[PDB]
């Protein structure tokens, strides 16, 4: 809780459906936004900052709140658009030997800065006295270490928490979250959506040579005619869809009634039946 | 508020689907629970964490937490699966919201026994008890989850394993207390200003879990029930 | 150093946008280098001055193995602001927005700089970006927009053994890195790999807001390009979509004098206020 | 609430061994059991805090062993002639206060702090029901505004529990029994710290003690020392 880390990442899909089912966590309350639709918001890059405390202390970990860990090791304002992942870790974390490795900083002068990390290892100094070093009834140790063991019960168990700290700055977003995908179908009128580029056409198969920087591509006068697929390279090409006038051949409504439909621009296998020019 | 067919239908062999509706301020942010109850005995956990199931619960079940509602799911249903099926999630309001319970009808070890109930005089009433027997009652949290005859069921209140903050309903707050004491397992609640709308059976819920049920939003659940006492007062 | 200056012909016409064209005219309006214009002759021989970032510059080189190397793009080269350190060490290009300021001076073992402070990017692009009488010219477009720092580049192997100067022909660039990291920079510092322990001249061109008419190959690449503001001729080729035009007399833009002066004559100043003889008397009211 | 023996008298100073038991856990986190040794008059004072260690005192009593759920303090062979009540503390849990034990008649026959920092109080003398009366424990030597000080209040019969915590700079919890009826606020941060009494609820006659280290989390402080309380004397 003194030295946690910082994690910035950043250029990922975030794939928050994952995070789930990866450990049988036991806390995941996110304050900002909601889980489903965190996975279609852009972000620039998430602050990972893991550190352990004990089970009844897992409440302090809030948009404001005092405490002996909220305002002494780790503050968070009212802005925390993440979650507050948590779990307990009392199978690896909890041997019979002497746990004199983890601190909470018990001694502070004032409340910290929220989202900050102080890494000082000074006596604490009690006023009225220059304290250059000593221990006994004006300064002692400002760090005191837990007694997590594994014959304990639930309440005082090491408890890992992680928080995802989310942040849009003056600068364009990286991490996105996941994007699917559905099987091609080629030779039928239907719609695509290819990396923003969308419209509707018979996905045919063409003989193009893309250059290998190229995704899109156009025509003559302003119409896409063939992108690149963006799953493995392939050249496609974009053909509207069926469209055609109709012309309705009558002989008059004064010796019949019957009426010949010609339908233009049409292989007369896509809509007596002929074939003309 | 959860929405939930009220009396589905289904034929033996294939499978079913019963649904959970609910806005995203109690299952946007939280998880469901699945609850089965058969009729006449004590409920019973079904699916917690919509991920997990218990080790009396078999692989005849699944559940999904597809966007803002839950989905339940039975391959292979049977006879044995004529029962009630409840969901329950926590709001982000400090409230326990409860389902309304699915008729899926198909016409072809620590016991956490209470009492105290009985009739008494309307306006007043008498505490509420519970007890088990060596179950670590200081690392379980207990619920209140009384069930009115042949209605649904509804959260009460609920006290955590530390024995400090806890949490009533919207309708039981201020004239409700809840609280335990250092000796063995047990669970004192008294009751105020009755207004004879408390017919019902207060069962004593047992949970896994250590604080309230708001700081831990993925594994509060409720363990094995207990057989409750029938209380009417019927003014 | 008295840098010089050469004569700059058609060399610079990038990709602007990703998209395949087979045998049109498109005509677009965008940053490039003015054909025909003036490109500093720095010389490699001790140098590395600091050059002004106004909106897009055109970077060259014609060292012969790893004379030049590394680029310094930045806003002001202090600790206060981000900087740009893409470099090309051995065999891998390591490209950071760290906000290292500097150690003594930009000369390289990564002694460019010796801080510490806190980064943005870390996307060390593993695919580096860079015969006795063959030279290699290496041309790189660096061009800034509002959330990506594109940067072009083309590696083509000279082998005319002329006095060093620009070559005669078309030639583009391809992208290779889309780095979408926002930065306000406005300087250029650059350095070569000094290892003590004529070689080689860069020229800095410098982009303009012009329109230029790209030919696209039937095989989908550029073979050539026209600017529209470069002689009367090219505003005829410009105005027409066609390279071959015909003999006779074609109507291009018009022309109008803009004004140089301004003058804002008024009426006389005369019927002043009576005001001057209400501040100055003796007895003045109660 | 915990439980202790209402009075231990048998066996003066043989088998008495005092304990506190009703914990049905393992002291929760810190294993930190404090021992008070109330006498009536002046101010109690500490007698042990951790199962072992004892602080510089009486050498007499020590072994205080958590047996099975509770910290039986040794206190056989120290002496035949005392009259003070024995508290011990427990139930560490987060935000939890009255974690002092009911009163031990310890006394072993029946019949038969002052220089070290500083002791002063307001003397609130025939106390108006109501108002806002401020109480200060100004402290000459150790900081009044860095170190973790309390405030236990105390009424004849019954006995200590937790009435105000303060942290170092940005924490003023307050116990369940005002419910937020009393606002702690610091005095001057080089002259001392006082509080406030926000219109009593005829429950606030008991007497006061502003202890300059914690009782539950206690830590050892070089040395505790407590100060003289005074009688509210409510007339409500
Ligand atoms: C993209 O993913 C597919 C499926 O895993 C794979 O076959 C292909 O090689 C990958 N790369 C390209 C070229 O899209
Ligand atoms: C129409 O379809 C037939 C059979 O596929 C094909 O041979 C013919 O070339 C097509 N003509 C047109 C106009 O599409």
């Amino acid at each position: 809780v003194y030295a946690w880390n910082r994690k910035r990442i950043s250029n990922c899909v975030a794939d928050y459906s994952v995070l789930y089912n990866l450990a049988p966590f036991f806390t995941f309350k996110c304050y900002g936004v909601s889980p489903t639709k965190l996975n279609d918001l852009c972000f620039t890059n998430v602050y990972a900052d893991s550190f352990v405390i004990r089970g009844d202390e897992v409440r302090q970990i809030a948009p404001g709140q005092t405490g002996n860990i909220a305002d002494y090791n780790y503050k968070l304002p009212d802005d925390f658009t993440g979650c507050v992942i948590a779990w307990n870790s009392n199978k690896l974390d909890s041997k019979v030997s002497g746990n004199y490795n983890y601190l909470y900083r018990l001694f502070r002068k004032s409340n910290l800065k929220p989202f900050e990390r102080d890494i000082s290892t000074e006596i604490y100094q009690a006023g009225n006295k220059p304290c250059n070093g000593v221990a006994g009834f004006n300064c002692y140790f400002p760090l005191r270490s837990y007694s997590f063991r594994p014959t304990y019960g639930v309440g005082h168990q090491p408890y890992r928490v992680v928080v995802l700290s989310f942040e849009l700055l003056h600068a364009p977003a990286t991490v996105c979250g996941p994007k699917k995908s559905t099987n091609l179908v080629k030779n039928k009128c239907v719609n695509f959506n290819f990396n923003g580029l969308k419209g509707t056409g018979v996905l045919t198969e063409s003989n193009k040579k893309f250059l290998p920087f190229q995704q899109f591509g156009r025509d003559i006068a302003d119409t896409t005619d063939a992108v690149r697929d963006p799953q493995t390279l392939e050249i496609l090409d974009i053909t509207p869809c069926s469209f055609g006038g109709v012309s309705v051949i009558t002989p008059g409504t004064n010796t019949s009634n019957q009426v010949a439909v010609l339908y233009q621009g049409v292989n007369c296998t896509e809509v007596n039946v002929f074939q003309t020019r | 508020v959860l929405t939930q067919p009220p009396s589905a239908s289904g034929t033996p062999g294939q499978r079913v689907t019963i649904s959970c509706s609910g806005s995203s301020s109690n299952i946007g942010s939280n998880t469901v629970n699945w609850y089965q109850q058969l009729p006449g005995t004590a409920p019973k956990l079904l699916i917690y964490s919509n991920n997990q199931r218990p080790s009396g619960v078999p692989d005849r079940f699944s559940g999904s937490k597809s966007g803002t509602s839950a989905s339940l799911a039975i391959s292979g249903l049977q006879s044995e699966d004529e029962a009630d099926y409840y969901c329950a999630a926590w709001d982000d309001s400090l409230n326990w919201v409860f389902g309304g319970g699915t008729k899926l009808t198909v016409l072809g070890e620590v016991q956490l026994v209470e009492s105290g109930g009985g009739v008494v005089q309307p306006g007043g009433s008498l505490r509420l008890s519970c007890a088990a027997s060596g179950f670590r009652f200081d690392d379980h949290a207990m619920h209140w989850v009384r069930q009115a005859p042949g209605k649904g069921l509804e959260w009460v209140s609920v006290i955590s394993g530390d024995g400090g903050s806890t949490y009533y309903a919207d309708s039981v707050k201020g004239r409700f207390s809840i609280s335990r004491d250092d000796s063995k397992n047990s669970l004192y609640l008294q009751m105020n200003s009755l207004r004879t709308e408390d017919t019902a059976l207060y069962y004593c819920a047992k949970d896994r879990s250590y604080g309230p049920p708001d700081v831990f939003n993925y594994e509060y659940g409720m363990d094995v029930w207990g057989q409750g006492t029938t209380v009417t007062v019927s003014s | 150093l008295p840098p010089a200056y050469t004569n700059s012909f058609t060399r610079g016409v990038y990709y602007p946008d990703k998209v395949f064209r087979s045998s049109v005219l498109h005509s677009t309006q965008d940053l490039f280098l003015p054909f025909f214009s003036n490109v500093t002759w720095f010389h490699v021989i001790f140098d590395n001055p600091v050059l002004p970032f106004n909106d897009g510059v055109y970077f060259a080189s014609i060292e012969k193995s790893n004379i030049i190397r590394g680029w310094i793009f930045g806003t002001t080269l202090d600790s206060k602001t981000q900087s740009l350190l893409i470099v090309n060490n051995a065999t891998n290009v390591v490209i950071k927005v760290c906000e290292f300021q500097f150690c003594n001076d930009p000369f390289l073992e990564f002694r460019v700089y010796s801080s510490a402070n806190n980064c943005t990017f870390e996307y060390v692009s593993q695919p580096f970006l860079m015969q006795g009488n063959f030279k290699n010219l290496r041309e790189f477009v660096f061009k800034n927009i509002d959330g990506y720092f594109k940067i072009y580049s083309k590696h083509t192997p000279i082998i005319v053994r002329e006095p060093e100067d620009l070559p005669q022909g078309f030639s583009a660039l391809e992208p290779l890195v889309d780095l979408p990291i926002g930065i306000n920079i406005t300087r250029f510092q650059t350095l070569l790999a000094l290892h003590r322990s004529g070689a080689a001249a860069y020229y800095v061109g410098y982009l303009q807001p012009r329109t230029f008419l790209l030919k696209y190959n039937e095989n989908g690449t550029i073979t050539d390009a026209v600017d529209c503001a470069l002689d009367p001729l090219s505003e005829t080729k410009c105005t027409l979509k066609s390279f071959t035009v015909e003999k006779g007399i074609y109507q291009t833009s018009n022309f109008r004098v803009q004004p140089t002066e301004s003058i804002v004559r008024f009426p006389n100043i005369t019927n002043l206020c009576p005001f001057d003889e209400v501040f100055n008397a003796t007895r003045f009211a109660s | 609430v915990l439980t202790q023996p209402p009075s231990a008298s048998g066996s003066p100073g043989q088998s008495v061994t005092i304990s506190c038991t009703g914990t049905s856990s393992d002291f929760g986190g810190y294993n930190s059991v404090s021992w008070y040794q109330q006498h009536p008059g002046k101010a109690p004072k500490l007698m042990i805090y951790e199962v072992s260690k004892r602080p510089s005192g009486v050498p007499d009593r020590f072994s205080g062993s958590k047996s099975g759920n509770t910290a039986s303090l040794t206190v056989s062979g120290l002496q035949a002639e005392d009259e003070a009540d024995y508290y011990c503390s427990s139930y560490a849990g987060s935000n939890n206060f009255d974690v002092f034990g009911t009163g031990t008649k310890v006394t072993v026959l029946g019949g038969g702090g002052g220089s070290e920092v500083q002791l002063v109080e307001s003397g609130g003398g025939l106390i108006q029901p109501g108002g806002s009366l401020r109480l200060s424990c100004a402290a000459s030597g150790f900081t009044v505004s860095s170190n973790y000080m309390s405030w236990v209040r105390q009424a004849p019969g019954k006995g200590l529990e937790w009435v105000s915590v303060i942290y170092s700079g940005g924490s003023t919890y307050y116990a369940d029994s005002v419910k937020g009826r009393f606002t702690i606020s610091r005095d001057n941060s080089e002259n001392t710290l006082y509080l406030q009494m926000n219109s009593l609820r005829a429950e606030d006659t008991a007497v006061y003690y502003c202890a300059r280290g914690e009782i539950q989390p206690y830590y050892y402080y070089g040395m505790d020392v407590w100060g003289q309380g005074t009688t509210v004397t409510v007339s409500s």
